[PDB]
RNA sequence: GCUUGAGUCUCGUAGAGGGGGGUAGAAUUCCAGGUGUAGCGGUGAAAUGCGUAGAGAUCUGGAGGAAUACCGGUGGCGAAGGCGGCCCCCUGGACGAAGACUGACGCUCAGGUGCGAAAGCGUGGGGAGCAAACAGGAUUAGAUACCCUGGUAGUCCACGCCGUAAACGAUGUCGACUUGGAGGUUGUGCCCUUGAGGCGUGGCUUCCGGAGCUAACGCGUUAAGUCGACCGCCUGGGGAGUA
RNA sequence: AGGAGGUAAAAAUGUGAAAA
């Protein structure tokens, strides 16, 4: 948002940038809400993470080491 | 007489005259038995942001002890000075008497 | 992940604005429970109490006036 | 308030009308009514200038006070009076010196209650103090234009004017018309929204509550003949021209607003 | 001309267009010039290169003014979004601070439907 | 809300004490008083139904109370509702 | 008659639960002005549109309508619909602790009554953004659609009707019995809190699975398992949830 | 391990025949 960082960056060095939004309120409400299907798809994204977390637990067993 | 936390902001002008309104204000408590807990002035401190003009308003804390139409008169009574702006209220929860800055 | 009210009892305020400022970025948003590690309860008597220094001018709604 | 009456009988049927039960049932005060004779809408001249105006029930004016010179005196609301020729409602008041007089009807008012008018008076509505002693983003009526004329704005029932601004000497206010005008901030006005907001839902029902109201029938101008109206003449109700006013002026869009005198206090035109 | 050393460069970029516009501190326009203005269009508009030929061409006719040192307004996502500011730094300047105004709506406005 | 201190006397002043306080006389005070109570809640507000289930809660539960009243004695169910004033 | 069913009272917890009244910031649109020039916005590629009056761009101030960024979490409340910036008032119901008492007042239900997304309709206001119908330009063989520029109803508030949804955990309501693991969430027992702990206890909620069950999928102690009670409902696909 | 910015303008139909 304000950034100086003075001297030593030369071009941006916003690490900052990518970590307040950086299309966190911008890409999300520039236009396609439908008022639902973020309350649906983000439980099917989650769900997807369910998987992720499902990968875990029956990872580091056997995995021809 | 239930517990109540009126802390609001004081335009400038008027900060240089705020404690008569204190004096007023706590002026209406004892008459219908406000039990003061604090009286936390901060002084005329920074604002973090310009509210509609310049910011560094006075800022005056209550934590009184008043019915609630008591609570009432008090409130709409901020409302029509120019002085004193963004009045608020909290609920009790037994509001101890410490914690000033 | 540190120590909480979950044993050493204490009534929340908004402010000790160093509290405040532990769960809250530069940008002004309020951090969620997965950084923080807080349960919801003390998190949602802090929220309220982000709301106090938003409105009382002690924090602002958005960083860059 | 509204009721609507019953079917019993063709003119009846449409009929909904607004009563308070409020008002004061009995004789007027005296002293303070005059004898308004009507004019069937015709002047000096014996001509009738504005048409359609003629009969109806006899009328008694009542003296009402919308000047407002009574300062500091409180005020006490004797009884809400039904007033024949005026839209809202007077309010037979008493000041506390002893002297009876009858000023509009603001919503929030109700019997004994107390108002004062001048510069010392709260921001309870029926007190009346100049508007530079009134906060901004007020609801006000009975407003003046000259500081002592009297009140002309926003004196009609249910009616109000948002305070816009305060610059110096001057006050925007935000007309019922939708034009915000600038005036003398040494004026004075009354607090509050005038009361009877319901008179907009009373329909008359039938010709003859039109009648006795005083209001004769309107012909239409295609149905005069081209000697009395520019319109009219034809067989089939054929128009063919433009809609224009029987002394040969153009209506529907015209805009004859031109004083030129008070222009410069109008900020917006009404949309 | 007046002449001064500072500037503020506001940047306006967009998904179809990056218009860059070298005012004062005050907010008091100087000189501006487009994407479009540098010959690019329609999608050649929308390019992270085209951004930097606008910040070329802003930075001609600016030095009669006496420009020495500005900092930079950019506003709006898009193609060049950071690009552009190197172009500001290519023509060589004095960059004292960037501030990145975004447009922070708390929903008070209604998106949209298009785009299937 | 039906506030203590009110139904502190009440249970004593229509049953023995405050503590024989599970017996239906008592019982039918505290939702006569409940109910009247709440009847400026719903005179004013006008479409606060959630709470107005609340209140329609409590009197098909009273409707079983005098019904159970009847039941257990005739007298006493007749010596309530003259004390109380319904059933119309 | 008694009391574990059920219920009242006692001290606490939680919460977008509901209604009304205020109030703040950002964004958006409009308006006046300073400035400042030939492009601007848009797309898959454009064009319509807008602009040399001087737009867009940008700064200054004012004005309104609408929704509450982050917080926000297979988090929570509510019968369901559904409900979230903040503060105050009024107010419903649920859960936890162990006591005092009532003494089966219990469960459910044809008919009945009430609630009931959105859209739509009636009266009166509001009206920024968005946007059916619609208008223009495009895509195309044609586009009456998808695409873009605008744009009315409506969407927003009040009082009313309407009473229908994939109104759906697609699974009725109530009570009892019947291996576990793994997490979140809220009271609380107890011990050495002697460390973000240790061994329990109930309510709610998430996922994987045992016997059993099933056409299979899968449910699987909030079971589609083992039983009892009452209620509603189905009899091939249409025709038709129409006459 | 853990999270995300970016990556499909257009393009219709085959109707009628038999499987131990």
């Amino acid at each position: 948002i304000k950034v100086r960082e003075n001297e030593p960056f030369d071009v941006a060095l916003r690490r900052f940038k990518r970590s307040c939004e950086k299309a966190g309120v911008l890409a999300e409400v520039r236009r396609r809400e439908f008022y639902e299907k973020p309350t649906t798809e983000r439980k099917r994204a989650k769900a997807s993470a369910v998987k992720r977390h499902a990968k875990k637990l029956a990872r580091e067993n056997a995995r021809r080491t | 007489m239930r517990h109540y936390e009126i802390v609001f902001m004081v335009h400038p002008d008027q900060s240089e005259q705020v404690p008569g309104m204190i004096e007023r204000y706590t002026a209406a408590i004892t008459g219908a038995e406000g039990k003061i807990h604090r009286l936390e002035d901060w002084g005329r401190r920074q604002l973090a942001y310009p509210i509609n003009k310049l910011h560094k308003a006075h800022y005056v804390l209550m934590n009184v002890e008043a019915p609630q139409e008591v609570i009432d008169e008090l409130e709409t009574t901020f409302r029509f000075n120019d002085a004193v702006i963004r009045s608020m209220v909290m609920r009790t929860k037994h509001a101890v008497t410490e914690a000033s800055p | 992940f540190c120590r909480f009210t979950a044993e050493g009892v204490q009534e929340i305020d908004y402010k000790d604005i160093a509290t405040l400022k532990n769960y809250i970025t530069e940008s002004g948003k309020i951090v969620p429970s997965r950084i923080t590690g807080t349960r919801a309860k003390y998190q949602r008597q802090l929220a309220r109490a982000i709301k106090r220094a938003r409105y009382l001018s002690l924090l602002p709604y958005t960083d860059r006036h | 308030a509204v009721v609507k009456c019953k079917p019993t009988s063709p003119g009846r049927r449409h009929v909904v009308k607004v009563v308070n039960p409020e008002l004061h049932k009995g004789k007027p005060f005296a002293p303070l009514l005059e004898k308004n004779s009507k004019s069937g809408g015709r002047n000096n001249n014996g001509r009738i200038t504005t048409r359609h105006i003629g009969g109806g029930h006899k009328q008694a004016y009542r003296i009402v006070d919308f000047k407002r010179n009574k300062d500091g005196i409180p005020a006490v609301v004797e009884r809400l009076e039904y007033d024949p020729n005026r839209s809202a409602n007077i309010a037979l008041v008493l000041y506390k010196d002893g002297e009876r007089r009858y000023i509009l009807a603001p919503k929030g008012l109700k019997a004994g209650d107390q108002i004062q008018s001048g510069v010392d008076a709260a921001i309870k509505p029926g007190n009346t103090l100049p508007m530079r002693n009134i906060p901004v983003g007020s609801t006000v009526h009975n407003v003046e234009m000259k500081p002592g004329k009297g009140g002309q704005l926003a004196r009609s029932a249910g009616t109000y004017v948002q305070i816009v601004a305060r610059d110096g000497a001057y006050v925007t206010l935000r007309l019922r018309s939708g034009e915000m005008r600038k005036v003398e901030a040494d004026c004075r006005a009354t607090l509050g929204e005038v009361g009877n907001a319901e008179h907009m839902l009373r329909v008359l029902g039938k010709a003859g509550a039109a009648r006795w109201r005083g209001v004769r029938p309107t012909v239409r101008g295609t149905a005069m003949n081209p000697v009395d109206h520019p319109h009219g003449g034809g067989e089939g109700r054929n128009f063919g021209k433009h809609p224009v006013t029987p002394w040969g002026v153009q209506t529907k869009g015209k805009k004859t607003r031109s004083n030129k005198r008070t222009d410069k206090f109008i900020v917006r035109r009404r949309s | 001309r007046k002449q001064v050393s500072d500037g503020v460069a506001h940047i306006h970029a967009s998904f179809n267009n990056t218009i860059v516009t070298i005012t004062d501190r005050q907010g008091n326009a100087l000189g501006w010039a487009t994407a479009g203005g540098s010959g690019f269009r329609g999608s050649r508009k929308s390019t992270p290169f085209a951004a930097q030929v606008a910040a070329e061409r802003c930075a001609d006719a600016v030095k009669e003014y006496g420009i020495k040192n500005l900092e930079v307004m950019v506003k709006g996502p898009g193609p060049g979004r950071e690009s552009t500011i190197r172009a500001l730094n290519a023509a060589g300047f004095r960059i004292t601070n960037i501030t990145d105004v975004t447009p922070i709506p708390h929903n008070g406005c209604r998106p949209p439907k298009k785009r299937r | 809300s039906l506030s203590t201190e009110a139904t502190a006397k009440i249970v004593s002043e229509f049953g023995r004490d405050a503590n024989d306080t599970g017996s239906t006389e008592v019982q039918v005070a505290l939702l006569t008083a409940q109910i009247n109570h709440l009847q400026g809640h719903f005179a004013e507000h006008k479409k606060d139904h959630h709470s107005r289930r609340g209140l329609l809660r409590m009197v098909s539960q009273r409707r079983k109370l005098l019904d159970y009243l009847k039941r257990k004695d005739v007298a006493r169910y007749t010596q309530l509702i003259e004390r109380l004033g319904l059933r119309r």
